[PDB]
RNA sequence: AGCGCCGUGGCGCAGUGGAAGCGCGCAGGGCUCAUAACCCUGAUGUCCUCGGAUCGAAACCGAGCGGCGCUACCA
């Protein structure tokens, strides 16, 4: 006669709950799936990528069970701008019984250390292998700043192609070539439209695909079919995941830095200020430890005009108030995984896209904000998204000097000028601040077509450093 | 390698020749009458039945279409005003493409939910969220 | 999530602090040999729910519901 929330009541407790993370753990001999880190936040971030109008949302949601939701009313049903963040836990049936195919198990962020197994006769409980993370990346013509910005994020990908729908189409392939840019090759290609098509048809598919990926970097990518409606065949999505990918090289040697995708303003409304909460950057870390309580300072930050049009560099110093990472608060932040850091922040500077892609930088590192700067590229061939209908996809030109050009370094969505074209090598003047930390790898697109298009990868060989007013 | 690709295809193949042996076929006829300055359609419970959908909300679109006024009486639907069989059968027809069946994929068991205010949609079968209401 | 608007008689506005309104609709009658035009009579309401001062509220207010526009995604 228990309730349905008194079974999973005993059945979290049973699996041994959510354990508070110690405050002052030994970091040296910390790996990523330790227990305190893996039960409680997400070490490897995978990055949705597919045509649009599919679905990546729901591929997601069923992998996890947590919601993009999706926002903005008119938003709710087209497109949207910021990335789906979703957590999901892999576990690992313990008898070696039940079918390998079948062990895995993804759960939501707020499932127990060890649950029962769903399986119909197996008393086995299921050990955590991961925790990850998903970076539902848009698919559209239009918006290239936050997917290049969030493929700078992730360290893992999964490609969406619709089954019924023709073979070649054209974004997916730029989503390729932009993960290509970044250096990953782990991809693993999903079918989504499997139930819809015959046997011999999805047959085609797969050999279509397969004849796609031949001359592209990306050679040994799995292939599987899914459905991200059906709900089924989620298993062996998260085989493919743990076996094909491992952690990417990330310890604590690295000195703390942050980079902020989303801003979240929290002013909970119609609730009575004097209890209130700062302003929160949804940013992640690919390098740095970070601990209740820092002082970290967003480098681009106030972007301002003197009388004399000079652009003045402000950055936001700030305290962190906490370290939103998964489900509850955390003593401690694991490189590799989004994380929202809550900082005394006025939340006017989190309500709109205004931290957007933007570097941080803990006290104790001094990163310099630059305003030109020397960039090493390198172009392909033709122009990717654009469906010519059977005439030779469009040519990639060689760059003007002063040309407005969107110039993603790592996050940061900038629009350049060349001032100045070389063999391989360019000079870019940015009016939006842009700062060099290490090398950011950096993704090109021009205005040939209205929107933007990519057109080749650039790394950062110099530039002009402008010294921050204190 | 993509051969650990059709084994899994297989198995998705199996899985749906298990669930789903029959892979709408369940729309009613609508038989109507034009009594001149009246209009009287008695299918519109069955068609509310064999479609899965609650009464009211079909007779309110069926309102929204055709700004014509009338009353239900009875488990039928008395509109008076001037219409031919085929424009309100051409108006299911509408609202059966796009509400009653996904377009995307073959499917009928969704229906009605209210996820702040409006009407969003939901499946079973699949367990789709669409925010279709207008 | 909060704020701006609203709670039909089939409709739209309304007086909203004496308790059922006006026009458009619809049924019926009148004029005409006859039709339209014109002229008269109408039955329709929980004027959305719950409580409260009030002889009394539909009106004046509030402890809930539903539908509308913005603040905009408000961890
Ligand atoms: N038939 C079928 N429909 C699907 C499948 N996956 C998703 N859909 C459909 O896609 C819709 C959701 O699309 P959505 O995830 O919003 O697309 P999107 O991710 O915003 C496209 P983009 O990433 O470019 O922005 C659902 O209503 C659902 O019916 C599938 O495997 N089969
Ligand atoms: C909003 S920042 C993304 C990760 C965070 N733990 C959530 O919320
Ligand atoms: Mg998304």
């Amino acid at each position: 006669g228990e309730t349905e929330e008194e079974k999973r009541k005993r059945e979290f407790e049973e699996g041994g709950g959510l354990p508070e993370q110690p405050l002052n753990p030994d970091f040296s001999k910390l790996n990523p799936l330790s227990a305190e880190i893996i039960n409680r936040q997400a070490t490897i971030n995978i990055g949705t990528i597919g045509h649009v109008a599919h679905g990546k949302s729901t591929v997601v949601r069923a992998i996890s069970g947590v919601q993009t939701v999706r926002f903005k009313d008119e938003l709710e049903r087209n497109i949207t701008i910021k990335l789906g963040y979703a957590n999901a836990k892999i576990y690992k049936c313990q008898e070696p019984t039940c079918p390998e195919p079948d062990c895995y198990r993804s759960f939501k962020s707020d499932k127990e250390i060890s649950p029962k197994c769903q399986r119909p006769g197996c008393p086995g409980r299921y050990k955590l292998v991961r925790h990850v993370s998903f970076v539902d990346c848009p698919g559209h013509d239009i918006l290239m700043s936050t997917m290049l910005s969030g493929a700078a994020v992730m360290d893992a990908a999964l490609l969406l192609i619709a089954g019924n729908e023709s073979c070649p189409q054209p974004q997916t392939s730029e989503h390729l070539a932009a993960i290509e840019i970044m250096k990953l090759k782990h991809v693993i290609i999903l079918q989504n439209k499997v139930d819809l098509m015959r046997e011999e048809s999805a047959l085609e598919h797969q050999k279509s695909i397969l004849k796609f990926i031949r001359g592209t970097i990306a050679d040994g990518a799995p292939i599987v079919p899914i459905s991200a409606q059906l709900k089924y065949n989620i298993d062996a999505v998260n085989e493919f995941i743990v076996k094909t990918i491992p952690v990417p090289p990330r310890d604590f040697m690295i000195s703390p830095r942050l980079i902020v995708i989303r801003s979240f303003d929290v002013n909970k409304p119609g609730a009575e200020i004097e209890d209130l909460k700062g302003g929160v950057a949804g940013g992640s870390i690919l390098n740095g430890v970070f601990k209740l309580g820092d002082e970290i300072e967003i480098r681009p930050g106030i972007v301002t005009k003197d009388d004399k049009g000079k652009i003045q560099c402000k950055p936001i110093f700030s305290n962190i108030v906490s370290l939103f990472a998964e489900q509850n608060d955390l003593k401690f932040a694991v490189p590799g995984g989004l994380i929202g850091v809550g900082t005394k922040v006025d939340p006017t500077l989190c309500r709109a896209d205004r931290l957007v892609g933007q570097v941080v930088g803990a006290k104790g590192h001094l990163p310099n904000i630059y305003t030109d700067i020397e960039i090493n590229y390198f172009l392909l061939r033709r122009l990717l998204g654009v469906k010519t209908d059977g005439q030779k996809q469009a040519k990639v030109r060689k760059l003007e000097p002063n040309e407005v050009l969107m110039v993603n370094i790592g996050s940061t969505a900038t629009g350049a000028r060349v001032v100045a074209v070389k063999a391989d090598m360019a000079r870019l003047q940015l009016t939006s601040p842009a700062c060099t930390e290490i090398n950011e790898k950096i993704a090109l697109s021009r205005r040939i077509e209205k929107h933007w298009r990519l057109i080749g990868w650039a790394t950062i060989k110099k530039g002009t450093t402008l010294e921050p007013i204190a | 390698v993509g051969l650990p690709y059709s084994e899994l295809l297989s198995r998705f193949f199996n899985i749906l020749r298990t669930n789903n042996p029959e892979l709408k076929f369940r729309i009613p006829p609508p038989v109507c009458l034009r009594d001149g300055k009246k209009t009287i359609f008695s299918n519109i419970q069955d068609i509310a039945e064999k479609l899965h959908r609650s009464p009211e909300h079909l007779i309110q679109y069926l309102f929204a279409e055709l700004g014509t006024s009338g009353s239900v009486d009875g488990k039928r639907l008395v509109i008076k005003g001037k219409f031919q069989s085929k424009q309100m059968e051409n108006v299911l027809r509408r609202y059966i493409l796009e509400y009653v069946t996904c377009k995307t994929c073959k499917s009928i068991n969704t229906e009605l939910k209210r996820e702040n205010r409006l009407f969003f949609m939901v499946c079973k079968s699949c367990g789709s969220t669409r925010s279709v209401s207008s």
